[PDB]
DNA sequence: GTCCGAAGAGATTCAGAG
DNA sequence: CTCTGAATCTCTTCCACTCCTACCAAGGAC
RNA sequence: UGGUAGGAGU
C-alpha cells in the first residue's frame, strides 16, 4: 500500500537492504530537551520544578520567617509567534508561582504559624519555544546549538613526558563538579603526591588529610600495608608473611624452622614462594642492619618516661631499635614499602609537608585561598567547610556521582551531591595504583566521557543562577523587623530573573542566529553539537587531539559533516539515528543478535556498553533469516575492528545510513567520493539559495521526503479528509467523520504564509499542492515550502551537462552555462530587502516623515503618496526617496545604490499617544478591514461546516428531503427529530454556537483593539516605517554554482545557445564541466550521478513519447511497471495493477519530465545496475554520446559523456560582492572606514602586500599609498584638485595615524620629539 | 590601544585602507593576453572617476565639477567615450587576499567587460594561486605618473617571468592547454593520412582541418629549422622529419631561434616548460612572452576539439585484483593461525601482516598501471602491434595535466592501509577502491586520515604565516648598498652527500654567485676561473668539464661592506639575467621566498658502496 | 538649572654542594 | 656557604583579506 | 554610529 501524495509521484528506490528500523522525528532532540524543561514534572529530577524546589525553602537569621513556593504555572502568551515575529517583540510567556510566605510566634517556632500568607506571584518571562524547534527573542528566530562538554566526574590524566625532558611520566587526577572548584592531584617528579585547588599554586596533598582531621597513624594505615615485627628472646625474631615478599630477591638468608629455603642474595619464584606458604611460617630472623632500612608507622613511647621514642614516618636506625629494645615492646610496626609494587608516595609527603595538625593545615588551606589576609581559625575552617561539602557553593549532579562513582568501581548509582572523605582518599588511592601500573588512563576524546547539554539544561542552570540573586535579596529583606506588612510579592523581583534569561536566550556564544535559507539548512543549525561556548574549549585553546574523530563517532557523531575552518572538528552535527541518552551521553540503535538469529528488538547502547560486545556490520548478507553465511562476519570489538565467527558476535547495525548526518547523507554515491569532496559537498548544500521553482531532484537518496516534512516549511495536514477550499493563500480541510471530533465538530483551515523575508534575506512562500475536491490523509503534506517539490527537498535544478573542456572557459574550475538556462529562469532567485526608517526626536524640533522636501525635484515626490510613503508596488531604484524624513535646520532614507525592486509591502508602527499621518489611517483600516474579513471568512466556513455537521444529526429520522428546505434559514438547528433527547443535544449545540460567535465578535474586538492600541517602542522615535524591496536576481558570470559532491565553481560565459556542444539529435547541452577535475580530488559520484541521471532522464523521454501521441493505458502502465521491477533484488517491489488505471496516467503526467531515482548512501545502486537502466531507454551503456560542435559543426573525437547533474546556485552572489570606491567617508583616524558595501568602504591595503609592493622596489607607489590615498588630508585634497586639472603630482605630508600615535605615547608621559 | 594586532601599530600605521581600490569575483578569461586583465564597466567608471571629471572640463561637456558629477551619475553615451580615453593606458594592480610572494601583487592593462567580475589571465593564475571558485581579488589604480612609469616598468604581468626564489619559470601551461598539447603532440600505430608526404605545416594544417589525414597520422613534412650558428644571425635549414601531423601543426607558433626538437616528442608538462625555458634562454623575453601566449591559445583550442572526458569506463579494475587479494588474504590467514599456537608472537605477527598487504598492494598497483599504460591495442596493415593507450585517465595522468599515480591507484585499485589519529597503522587495508563501493568501516577508517589532514592544513596556514612575519621583520633593513667590498673571505660550496646519490649538484649550489678565491684547473699550477669572475651557465658548463668539487664563492654572510650588502656578494638577481642592481631590497625578498612554501610543510653495521671508485 | 593549550624565553628563587 | 645549576612563577604570541547578523553602554537628587 | 562576539568564503 502506498500514499496519496505516493500515488501521484513514486521515486524508483535501489537498495538491497531492508530497513528494520525508520528514521526517528529529525528534531526531537530540541523539543524533548526543551520539554523536560518547562512542563509540570513532579518528584524533581530535571526541570523547571526541581530548580524552584532546590533553593526555595528560605531560612531567615533570626527572622522567624518561612517561605516556600507551593505551584508555577505558565500565562498564554499575549502574541501569537506570526504578531510576535511582526511586532518584533519575544515571544515569551508570563511565569506565575503560587507563593507562599509563614511567619511563626516569637520565641516559638514549635506550634502553628502565627500568620500564613499564599498569594500568586508572577516572576519573569521565559521564551517559549515554537513548534518547529526556534526561539524567537526580538522578531527574528534564533536556534540553541546543544553544547558538548567534558561529563562531571574523575579523569586520570597520563601527562606523558611533557616537562622534565626524563621520559617520566606525571600521573594525575581530576574532579570536575557540575558546579564548585576543581580538585586536583598531581605527581612531582621526585614521586610526591601533590594537591592542586581551583588550579593554584601546588600544595602536599596530605595537607588535604590532616585538613580531614586524619591521624598520621591512620594515612599510614589507609595507603601503607602494616608489617609487624616483634621483640622476642632469639634475635628478636621477626614476623614476615612469605606472601608478602614474592619475586624480590632477599639479601638476608629465609630459614624457616632451622632450614634454609631460600639462600640470600636469590631472588624467589613461584615454587619457593608455594612451598613457604604450604609451610606458613611466619616467624623469621634477619640482621639487625635489614631493620635499619625499614620506617616506623605507629608512635611509640617509653612507659618508663613517657618521651616519644619515634614519631610517626620516622626512620628506623640502630640507637631507635637499640631505645626500642630498652623499651621493652613487643610490637614494632614497618611500613610495607616494596618498589616494584608500591610507593612511599604518601610517606614522602608526610616527610614534605610543615603541618602537623588540622589546625596548621586549615590555615594552610586559608593562606593559599587567601592570601595576604591573616589566618583566623574559623574564617579557616568555615572556609574549608563550605568548599567541598556545602550544597550551595559545591554540588555534583546525578550524572556526576554516577560517574564518579564508575570510575572508581562502585557498586552504587546514586548518592550525596557533595564530596566525602572516603571520596578523596579512594580518588588518591586509585592515583596511587595508576602509578604502580594496576589501572590504566582515561582518554578525554572518548564519548563516554563526553555529554550532551541542550537547550533546557543550559535554560535551567541560567534560571538557577537568576533564582539564587533573588533568593539571597529575599534573605535579606527578611532580616528587617515586620510581621504581616506586605504581601509576598513586593519582597521578590522579577527583573534579575528577567534579565538572567533574557540575556541568555539573546546575548550568548550558543543562542546562535538561525539561517533559513533551505529547509536542510534549517534542519542542520537545530542539530549541531558545538563543543565551545560557557564552560567549553575555545578556538585557540582547543588541541590537535580535539579535532580528531574518534573510533566511539561510529554511529554517534558524523565524521563527514563538519565546518572547515579555523573550528574544524570543534562543531560537528549530530547522526541520523543518534539520540542522547536520559543521563546526557549519546546512543545509538543496534539490532540484537540472538544464538545464530538476527532478531527484531532494538537496543540503544551509550558509548560505553558498545566496547565490550562484538558489533557487525551493517553490509552482511542476512537472507532474511539471519545465519550470516560467510563464517567470518567483519565486526568491530573494542576500538578495533576484525573478522569473527558468526556466531561470536552479538549485535548488528540498524541500517548502512546510520553513521553519516543528515545533511551528509543527502549526497548520492556517497561511498564513490573522497571524504574531503564529500565534506565540502555536505557544507555547500547548506547554501543553496532556493530557487524561483522548486525541481525535485532525478536522483537522491531517497530521504528527502523525511527532511522536507521534519521541517517547519512544508504544512502537513494533521486531521485527513477531503479538500473543500483551496486557494494560493489558504487552504481548508474537510475533516472525515472518524477522525472528527464529536463535541463542536469543524473544519480546520490552514492559511499559507507567502513572500516573507527570511534571516539570509530570501523569499520563504508556501504553495498549495493540492487540488479542489482531492482527498487527503493524516500526515500527508499540504502546502510545499521553499525549496521542497511536493513534500521532497529540492534544493537545485538538474540539467544536462557534459565533461569536456571547452576553448578555456572552464579552466580551472569555471562553469559554461547555456543561454537557455537563463532564457527559462531555471535559476533565477527572489531576494527580499528590509529598510527601516525611524523618526527620531533630534533637537530643535522633532523631526518629521512628510511629502514636502525641500530643494528636490517633483519626480522624486511622484512615487511617493501624499502623506510622503512609498506607494506599494512602486519599481523603486538605488536612490529614490522612500520616506520623506524632514529633520529641522532633509535627510530622507533612499534606496542604497544597486537595489531595484519593488517594494511589496510598508509596516508602520507608531508611538502611543502621537498623531497618525494619513497613510498610517490606509494602513490601519486596510488592516482592520483584513482582520475584519479573515474572522468574518473564518467564522462563515465554521459555520457552514457546523451546521451541515447538524444536518447529519437531522438525517436520522429528523428532517425529510424537502423539510429543511422550506424551513426557514435561522433555526436548522430546531428541527422534529425522532430521538426527541438529541434535539436537545442539538439546542445545546445551537446555544454553544451562539455564545461562540460572541466569542468570536469579542476576539474580533480584541484583535480591533491591537490593531488600534499604540504598539510599544523605543524611546526617542515617534514612528518606525518599514519598507520591504524584493530584487529578482539572475544568474550570470562570477555567481558561484555548486554541486552535491563537492565540485563548486564559478559562472565564467553566458555561451549563445547555438554555440554550445549538440548531440545527434540537435539538443544542446546545458552546462559544461571541467574533466580534470575528477582524477585530482577523486569524487567519482558525480560521474555515476551523471549517468544515473542520464537513464532517468531517458525513461522519461520514453515515456514523454508515449504520452506526446495518444497510446493505450495498457502500454504505458506496462512500460512503468518494468521500469518499477528493474532491480535485481531491490525491496521497493510496486505493482502498477492494484492502481486505478487513471492515477496512472497522473504518475505518467508527474513522471514525464524525469523518472526519480533513490539511491541510499551506502546501499545505492551498482553500475550493472545503471547500464541496465540505461538499456532500458534507448542509450549507449557507455553512458558517452559524441557530440558535435556548435560552431564549427565538426563532431568531437574521444566520445564524451554527458547526463544529468542536479546543480545548485550557492548563496555567494555576484552583485554582493562586487565593490569599489574613489573618494567617501573618513574615521577618526581619517581613514577610510571599510563597512565594506555598507559605507563605501575601501579595500584594505594590508602588512602583508607593502611587503610584496617594496619587494618590487617600487617606492613612488607604497608612498602614495600608504599618504595620498589613506591619511594626509591637506593631500587627499590637493592630490583631488591635481587629478582634476590633468596633474599627477603628489605632495607627501605626513599621516594622520602617525600623528595620532605620536598624541598617543605622549600621553603616557613618554616624550616623543620629531627633533630636527 | 598601542600594542597588538589591533593597535595603531600593526592595523593603521602599516596597514592603511586605501581609496581608489574595489573587489570583485575573479572569472577565467581565454581572450586575454598576457598582460590585460579583464575589469567591469562600473567597476572602471567608479575607480577612475576623478579622471573622468577632468577629461569632461578639459573637453568642455561639463563647465563645473557638479555638472560633470551630474553626467556620470546620469551615465550617458559621452561618458563611455571619455571612459575608454582614460583607462587606455592606466595599468591597474591586481592581488589576492593572502600575499605571499612578490607576484602576490601584479599590474595589468585593462579591458572594459560587460558583467561583475574580473577576467583574469589563465597563465597569470599559476603565480597567484587563484582557483576560479568564488576566489576574490582586489583592485587598485595608480594615480601618480611616478606610480604609473614604475607600475609598468616593475610590476607588469609579462616582466614577471622568473621566481625570485629560483629561477624557474613562474608562468607554465597548467590544466587543459598542456592536454591539449599532449593530445596534439601524440603518434597511433594507425590512422587516417599515414604514410603522407607533405610540403610544409600548412599543408599538415590544411589537412586535418579538411578531415584527410588525423592530427596523429605518422607522416613525413619538410621543416624550415633555423638555427643562430652565427652571433646574431639565423641560418635556414631545411629538411625531411618523420613527425606526425599534430608536431607539424604546433611547429608554427614555435620562434626562428628554437629547434625542432623540442616539438617531436610527446610534450608533456614539463617538456612544455622546458620549452618555455629554452626559448627565454635564447630569443629573450618578447618571443617568449608572445609564445606563451601562442602556446596557451593552441592549446586551449586543441584540447577543446579533442573532446577529452571521463566515464565510469575509463577506470578499469585489474583482472588479477581478485586473485591477488585471495593470496593476500591467505597468507594472513597462515600467520594468524601460526600466531594462535603461540609459534609467533603478536608483534611480529603484526609486523608480517602490514609487510604483506603493502607487497599485495604494490602488486594490485602495478598490474593495474601494467594493463592500463598499454591498454590499446592498434590493429595496424594487417598484424597487430601495442602502443601507448589513450586512455582518457592515463592520457591525464601521464601528461602531468592533472592527478598522478596515487590518485590511479586510489580510483582503480586498493586504497591501501590507512593510520589511526595516533599514528599506528590499521592491519586491514582497504580493498576497495573508489570506481567500487566502500562500505561504512571503510569509509571511517579514511575519514580518520581526511580530518587529520584537514585540521593540519587549517593550522599550518596560521604557523607559516606567523613564520613569515618574523621572518620579513628580521630581514627588513637588507639593502644591496655598495657595489663592491674588495673581500676575500668566503664560503666554500661543495656538494651535500648523504651517503648515497648526489642531493644537490655542484653546479645548481654555485651558479649566479661569484667567487671569493680563483678556482684552480684539476692540471696542477693552473687557474680554470679568475678571482672575482661571476659564475653563470657557461662558466659553469666549462667548470663541469673538469669537474673541481670545492670552488670558494663570495656569499652575503661574509659581505664586509656595513649598513647592507655589495651587488657582488649577492651575485645573481634570480628574476633577470644580471648582477643584483643597486638599491634592490633583498631582504624582505629573501624572507618572503623562504616564507612562502611554509603552506606545504607539514607539521606532523655494514658499509656497501653502489658504483666503483 | 546643575551635580555625584602550548611553547617558548625570561626573571626569581631555591635547594644542593663544596 | 658562595655559586653554578635547576625548581618555581610570569609574560607574550599564536595569518590574512572579505560577507554580513545581532548585543552593548552615565537620574533623580539637590 | 563605534567596541564585542556569532557564523561563513578563499
Ligand atoms: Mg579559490
Amino acid at each position: 500500500v502506498y500514499s496519496y501524495t505516493e500515488k501521484k509521484r513514486i521515486r524508483k528506490d535501489f537498495g538491497k537492504r531492508p530497513q528494520v528500523l525508520d528514521v526517528p522525528y529529525l528534531l526531537s532532540i530540541q523539543l524533548d530537551s526543551f520539554q523536560k524543561f518547562i512542563e509540570q514534572d513532579p518528584e524533581g529530577q530535571y526541570g523547571l520544578e526541581a530548580a524552584f524546589r532546590s533553593v526555595f525553602p528560605i531560612q531567615s537569621y533570626s527572622g522567624n520567617s518561612e517561605l516556600q513556593y507551593v505551584s508555577y504555572r505558565l500565562g498564554e502568551p499575549v502574541f501569537d509567534v506570526q504578531e510576535c515575529q511582526i511586532r518584533g517583540v519575544t515571544y515569551s510567556a508570563p511565569l506565575r508561582v503560587k507563593l507562599r510566605l509563614v511567619i511563626y510566634e516569637r520565641e516559638a517556632p514549635e506550634g502553628t504559624v502565627k500568620d500564613i500568607k499564599e498569594q500568586e506571584v508572577y516572576m519573569g518571562e521565559i521564551p517559549l519555544m515554537t513548534d518547529n524547534g526556534t526561539f524567537v527573542i526580538n522578531g527574528t528566530e534564533r536556534v540553541i546549538v546543544s553544547q558538548l562538554h567534558r561529563s562531571p566526574g574523575v579523569f586520570f590524566d597520563s601527562d606523558k613526558g611533557k616537562t622534565h625532558s626524563s621520559g617520566k611520566v606525571l600521573y594525575n587526577a581530576r574532579i570536575i563538579p557540575y558546579r564548585g572548584s576543581w580538585l586536583d592531584f598531581e605527581f612531582d617528579p621526585k614521586d610526591n603526591l601533590f594537591v592542586r585547588i581551583d588550579r593554584r599554586r601546588k600544595l602536599p596533598a596530605t595537607i588535604i588529610l590532616r585538613a580531614l582531621n586524619y591521624t598520621t597513624e591512620q594515612i599510614l594505615d589507609l595507603f601503607f600495608e602494616k608489617v609487624i615485627f616483634e621483640i622476642r628472646d632469639n634475635k628478636l625474631q621477626m614476623e614476615l608473611v612469605p606472601e608478602r615478599l614474592r619475586g624480590e630477591t632477599a639479601s638476608f638468608d629465609i630459614e624457616a624452622n632451622g632450614k634454609v629455603y631460600v639462600e640470600k642474595g636469590r631472588r624467589i619464584t613461584a615454587r619457593h614462594i608455594r612451598q613457604l606458604e604450604k609451610d606458613d611460617v611466619k616467624l623469621i630472623e634477619v640482621p639487625v642492619e635489614y631493620i635499619a632500612g625499614k620506617v616506623v608507622a605507629k608512635d611509640y613511647i617509653d612507659e618508663s618516661t613517657g618521651e616519644l621514642i619515634c614519631a610517626a614516618n620516622m626512620e628506623l636506625s640502630l640507637d631507635l631499635l637499640a631505645k626500642l629494645s630498652q623499651s621493652g615492646h613487643k610490637r614494632i610496626e614497618t611500613l610495607f614499602t616494596n618498589d616494584l609494587d608500591h610507593g612511599p608516595y604518601i610517606s614522602e609527603t608526610l616527610r614534605v609537608d610543615p603541618t602537623n595538625d588540622r589546625l596548621s593545615a586549615l590555615v594552610e588551606i586559608y593562606r593559599m585561598m587567601r592570601p595576604g589576609e591573616p589566618p583566623t581559625r574559623e574564617a579557616a575552617e568555615s572556609l574549608f567547610e563550605n568548599l567541598f561539602f556545602s550544597e550551595d557553593r559545591y554540588d555534583l549532579s546525578a550524572v556526576g556521582r554516577m560517574k564518579f562513582n564508575r570510575s572508581l568501581l562502585r557498586e552504587e548509582i546514586e548518592g550525596s551531591g557533595i564530596l566525602s572523605k572516603d571520596d578523596i582518599i579512594d580518588v588518591m588511592k586509585k592515583l596511587i595504583d595508576i602509578r604502580n601500573g594496576k589501572g590504566e588512563v582515561d582518554d578525554i576524546d572518548h564519548l563516554g566521557n563526553r555529554r550532551i547539554r541542550s537547550v533546557g539544561e543550559m535554560a535551567e542552570n541560567q534560571f538557577r543562577v537568576g533564582l539564587v540573586r533573588v533568593e539571597r535579596a529575599v534573605k535579606e529583606r527578611l532580616s528587617l523587623g515586620d510581621l504581616d506588612t506586605l504581601m509576598p510579592q513586593d519582597m521578590i523581583n522579577a527583573k534579575p530573573i528577567s534579565a538572567a534569561v533574557k540575556e541568555f536566550f539573546g546575548s550568548s556564544q550558543l543562542s546562535q542566529f538561525m539561517d533559513q535559507n533551505n529547509p536542510l539548512s534549517e534542519i542542520t543549525h537545530k542539530r549541531r553539537i558545538s563543543a565551545l561556548g560557557p564552560g567549553g574549549l575555545t578556538r585557540e585553546r582547543a588541541g590537535f587531539e580535539v579535532r580528531d574523530v574518534h573510533p566511539t563517532h561510529y554511529g554517534r557523531v558524523c565524521p563527514i559533516e563538519t565546518p572547515e575552518g579555523p573550528n574544524i572538528g570543534l562543531i560537528n552535527s549530530l547522526s541520523v539515528y543518534a539520540q542522547t541518552n536520559e543521563y546526557g551521553f549519546l546512543e545509538t540503535p543496534y539490532r540484537k543478535v540472538t544464538d545464530g538469529v538476527v532478531t527484531d528488538e532494538i537496543h540503544y547502547l551509550s558509548a560505553i556498553e558498545e566496547g565490550n560486545y562484538v558489533i557487525a556490520q551493517a553490509n552482511s548478507n542476512l537472507d532474511e533469516e539471519g545465519h550470516f553465511v560467510e563464517d567470518l562476519v567483519t565486526c568491530r570489538s573494542k576500538g578495533e575492528s576484525s573478522l569473527f565467527s558468526r556466531d561470536q558476535v552479538d549485535y548488528m547495525d540498524v541500517s548502512t545510513q546510520q553513521v553519516v548526518s543528515v545533511g551528509a547523507s543527502l549526497i548520492p554515491f556517497l561511498e564513490h567520493d573522497d571524504a574531503n569532496r564529500a565534506l565540502m559537498g555536505a557544507n555547500m548544500q547548506r547554501q543553496a539559495v532556493p530557487t524561483l521553482r522548486a525541481d525535485k531532484p532525478l536522483v537522491g537518496t531517497g530521504m528527502e521526503r523525511a527532511v522536507a516534512v521534519d521541517s517547519g516549511v512544508t504544512a502537513v495536514a494533521k486531521r485527513g479528509g477531503v479538500v473543500q477550499y483551496v486557494d494560493a493563500s489558504r487552504i481548508v480541510i474537510k475533516v472525515n467523520e472518524d477522525e472528527m471530533y464529536p463535541g463542536e465538530a469543524g473544519i480546520d483551515i490552514y492559511n499559507l504564509t507567502k513572500y516573507t523575508r527570511s534571516n539570509q534575506n530570501t523569499c520563504i512562500n508556501q504553495m498549495p499542492c493540492v487540488s479542489l475536491g482531492e482527498p487527503v490523509e493524516r500526515g500527508d503534506v499540504l502546502a510545499d515550502g521553499p525549496s521542497t517539490d511536493l513534500g521532497e527537498l529540492a534544493l537545485g535544478q538538474n540539467m544536462r551537462v557534459a565533461f569536456m573542456p571547452w576553448n578555456g572557459y572552464n579552466f580551472e574550475d569555471s562553469i559554461l552555462v547555456s543561454e537557455r538556462v537563463v532564457q527559462e529562469d531555471r535559476f533565477t532567485t527572489i531576494h527580499i530587502q528590509e529598510l527601516a526608517c525611524v523618526s527620531r526626536d533630534t533637537k530643535l524640533g522633532p523631526e518629521e516623515i512628510t511629502a514636502d522636501i525641500p530643494n528636490v525635484g517633483e519626480a522624486a515626490l511622484s512615487k511617493l503618496d501624499e502623506s510622503g510613503i512609498v506607494y506599494i508596488g512602486a519599481e523603486v531604484t538605488g536612490g529614490d526617496i522612500l520616506v520623506g524624513k524632514v529633520t529641522p535646520k532633509d535627510s530622507s532614507l533612499r534606496v542604497p545604490n544597486g537595489v531595484s525592486g519593488t517594494v511589496i509591502d510598508v509596516q508602520v508602527f507608531t508611538r502611543d499617544g502621537v498623531e497618525k499621518d494619513k497613510r498610517a489611517l490606509e494602513i490601519e483600516e486596510m488592516q482592520l478591514k483584513q482582520a475584519k474579513k479573515d474572522l468574518s471568512e473564518e467564522l462563515q466556513i465554521l459555520e457552514a461546516g457546523l451546521f451541515s455537521r447538524i444536518r447529519a444529526v437531522l438525517v436520522a429520522g429528523g428532517v425529510e428531503a424537502e423539510k429543511l428546505d422550506k424551513l426557514p434559514r435561522d433555526r436548522w438547528l430546531e428541527l422534529g427529530l425522532t430521538d426527541e433527547e438529541k434535539q436537545n443535544q442539538l439546542e445545546q449545540l445551537a446555544e454553544q454556537y451562539d455564545e461562540l460567535k460572541h466569542e468570536f465578535e469579542k476576539k474580533l474586538e480584541a484583535k480591533r483593539r491591537k490593531i488600534t492600541q499604540g504598539d510599544d517602542l523605543a524611546p526617542g522615535v515617534l514612528k518606525i516605517v518599514k519598507v520591504y524591496l524584493a530584487v529578482k536576481r539572475r544568474i550570470q558570470p562570477g555567481d558561484k554554482m555548486a554541486g552535491r559532491h563537492g565540485n563548486k565553481g564559478v559562472i565564467s560565459k553566458i555561451n549563445p545557445i547555438e554555440d554550445m556542444p549538440y548531440d545527434e539529435n540537435g539538443t544542446p547541452v546545458d552546462i559544461v564541466l571541467n574533466p580534470l577535475g575528477v582524477p585530482s580530488r577523486m569524487n567519482i559520484g558525480q560521474i555515476l550521478e551523471t549517468h544515473l541521471g542520464m537513464a532517468a532522464k531517458g525513461i522519461g523521454d520514453k515515456i514523454n513519447a508515449m504520452l506526446k501521441q495518444q497510446q493505450e493505458v495498457a502500454k504505458l502502465r506496462e512500460f512503468i511497471q518494468r521500469a518499477y521491477d528493474l532491480g535485481a533484488d531491490v525491496r521497493q517491489k510496486v505493482d502498477l495493477s492494484t492502481f486505478s488505471d487513471e492515477e496512472v496516467m497522473r504518475l505518467a503526467e508527474n513522471l514525464r519530465k524525469g523518472m526519480p531515482i533513490a539511491t541510499p548512501v551506502f546501499d545505492g545502486a551498482k553500475e550493472a545496475e545503471i547500464k541496465e537502466l540505461l538499456k532500458l531507454g534507448d542509450l549507449p551503456t557507455s553512458g558517452q554520446i559524441r557530440l558535435y560542435d556548435g560552431r564549427t559543426g565538426e563532431q568531437f573525437e574521444r566520445p564524451v559523456t554527458v547526463g544529468y547533474m542536479y546543480m545548485l546556485k550557492l548563496n555567494h552572489l555576484v552583485d554582493d560582492k562586487m565593490h569599489a570606491r574613489s573618494t567617501g567617508s573618513y574615521s577618526l583616524v581619517t581613514q577610510q572606514p571599510l563597512g565594506g558595501k555598507a559605507q563605501f568602504g575601501g579595500q584594505r591595503f594590508g602588512e602583508m602586500e607593502v611587503w610584496a609592493l617594496e619587494a618590487y622596489g617600487a617606492a613612488y607607489t607604497l608612498q602614495e599609498m600608504l599618504t595620498v590615498k589613506s591619511d594626509d588630508v591637506n593631500g587627499r585634497t590637493k592630490m583631488y584638485k591635481n587629478i582634476v586639472d590633468g596633474n599627477h603630482q603628489m605632495e607627501p605630508g605626513m599621516p594622520e595615524s602617525f600623528n595620532v600615535l605620536l598624541k598617543e605615547i605622549r600621553s603616557l608621559g613618554i616624550n616623543i620629539e620629531l627633533e630636527d | 590601544m598601542i600594542k597588538g594586532k589591533q593597535g595603531r601599530f600593526r592595523q593603521n600605521l602599516l596597514g592603511k585602507r586605501v581609496d581608489y581600490s574595489g573587489r570583485s569575483v575573479i572569472t577565467v578569461g581565454p581572450y586575454l593576453r598576457l598582460h590585460q586583465c579583464g575589469l567591469p564597466k562600473k567597476m572602471a567608471l567608479e575607480l577612475f572617476k576623478p579622471f573622468i571629471y577632468g577629461k569632461l572640463e578639459l573637453r568642455g561637456l561639463a563647465t563645473t565639477i557638479k555638472a560633470a558629477k551630474k553626467m556620470v551619475e546620469r551615465e550617458e553615451a559621452v561618458v563611455w567615450d571619455i571612459l575608454d580615453e582614460v583607462i587606455r593606458e592606466h595599468p591597474v594592480l591586481l592581488n589576492r587576499a593572502p600575499t605571499l610572494h612578490r607576484l602576490g601583487i601584479q599590474a595589468f592593462e585593462p579591458v572594459l567587460i560587460e558583467g561583475k567580475a574580473i577576467q583574469l589571465h589563465p597563465l597569470v593564475c599559476a603565480a597567484y594561486n587563484a582557483d576560479f571558485d568564488g576566489d576574490q581579488m582586489a583592485v587598485h589604480v595608480p594615480l601618480t605618473l611616478e606610480a604609473q612609469l614604475e607600475a609598468r616598468a616593475l610590476m607588469m604581468s609579462t616582466n614577471n617571468i622568473l621566481s625570485p626564489a629560483n629561477g624557474e619559470p613562474i608562468i607554465v601551461p597548467s590544466q587543459d592547454v598542456v592536454l591539449g598539447l599532449y593530445y596534439m603532440t601524440r603518434d597511433c600505430v594507425n590512422a587516417k593520412g599515414e604514410g603522407m608526404v607533405l610540403t610544409g605545416p600548412k599543408e599538415a594544417e590544411r589537412l586535418y582541418r579538411s578531415g584527410l589525414a588525423s592530427l596523429h597520422a605518422r607522416v613525413k613534412v619538410r621543416i624550415t629549422e633555423y638555427e643562430k650558428d652565427a652571433n646574431g644571425e639565423l641560418v635556414a635549414k631545411t629538411s625531411l622529419k618523420d613527425t606526425t601531423v599534430g608536431r607539424a601543426i604546433l611547429w608554427m607558433i614555435v620562434p626562428k631561434g628554437l629547434p625542432y626538437s623540442i616539438v617531436n616528442q610527446a610534450l608533456g608538462k614539463k617538456a612544455i616548460s622546458k620549452m618555455l625555458n629554452t626559448c627565454y634562454r635564447i630569443l629573450g623575453l618578447k618571443p617568449t612572452v608572445i609564445f606563451a601566449d601562442q602556446i596557451m591559445y593552441t592549446g586551449f583550442a586543441y584540447a577543446a576539439r579533442s573532446g577529452a572526458s571521463v566515464g565510469i569506463d575509463d577506470m578499469v579494475i585489474p583482472e588479477k585484483k581478485h586473485e591477488i587479494i585471495s593470496e593476500a588474504e591467505a597468507e594472513v590467514a597462515e600467520i594468524q593461525e601460526q600466531f594462535q599456537s603461540g609459534l609467533v608472537t603478536a608483534g611480529e605477527r603484526y609486523n608480517k601482516v602490514i609487510d604483506i598487504w603493502a607487497a599485495a598492494n604494490d602488486r594490485v598497483s602495478k598490474a593495474m598501471m601494467d594493463n592500463l599504460q598499454t591498454e590499446t591495442v592498434i590493429n595496424r596493415d594487417g598484424q597487430e602491434e601495442k602502443q601507448v593507450s589513450f586512455n582518457s585517465i592515463y592520457m591525464m595522468a601521464d601528461s602531468g595535466a592533472r592527478g598522478s599515480a596515487a590518485q590511479i591507484r586510489q580510483l582503480a585499485g586498493m586504497r591501501g592501509l590507512m593510520a589511526k589519529p595516533d599514528g599506528s597503522i590499521i592491519e586491514t587495508p582497504i580493498t576497495a577502491n573508489f570506481r567500487e563501493g566502500l562500505n561504512v568501516l571503510q569509509y571511517f577508517i579514511s575519514t580518520h586520515g581526511a580530518r587529520k589532514g584537514l585540521a593540519d592544513t587549517a593550522l599550518k596556514t596560521a604557523n607559516s604565516g606567523y613564520l613569515t612575519r618574523r621572518l620579513v621583520d628580521v630581514a627588513q633593513d637588507l639593502v644591496v648598498t655598495e657595489d663592491d667590498c674588495g673581500t676575500h673571505e668566503g664560503i666554500m660550496m661543495t656538494p651535500v652527500i648523504e651517503g648515497g646519490d648526489v642531493k644537490e649538484p655542484l653546479r645548481d649550489r654555485v651558479l649566479g654567485r661569484v667567487t671569493a678565491e680563483d678556482v684552480l684547473k684539476p692540471g696542477t699550477a693552473d687557474i680554470l676561473v679568475p678571482r672575482n669572475t661571476l659564475l653563470h651557465e657557461q662558466w659553469c658548463d666549462l667548470l663541469e668539464e673538469n669537474s673541481v668539487d670545492a670552488v670558494k664563492v663570495r656569499s652575503v654572510v661574509s659581505c664586509d661592506t656595513d649598513f647592507g650588502v655589495c651587488a657582488h656578494c649577492y651575485g645573481r638577481d634570480l628574476a633577470r639575467g644580471h648582477i643584483i642592481n643597486k638599491g634592490e631590497a633583498i631582504g624582505v625578498i629573501a624572507a618572503q621566498s623562504i616564507g612562502e612554501p611554509g603552506t606545504q610543510l607539514t607539521m606532523r653495521s655494514s658499509i656497501q658502496v653502489k658504483n666503483k671508485g
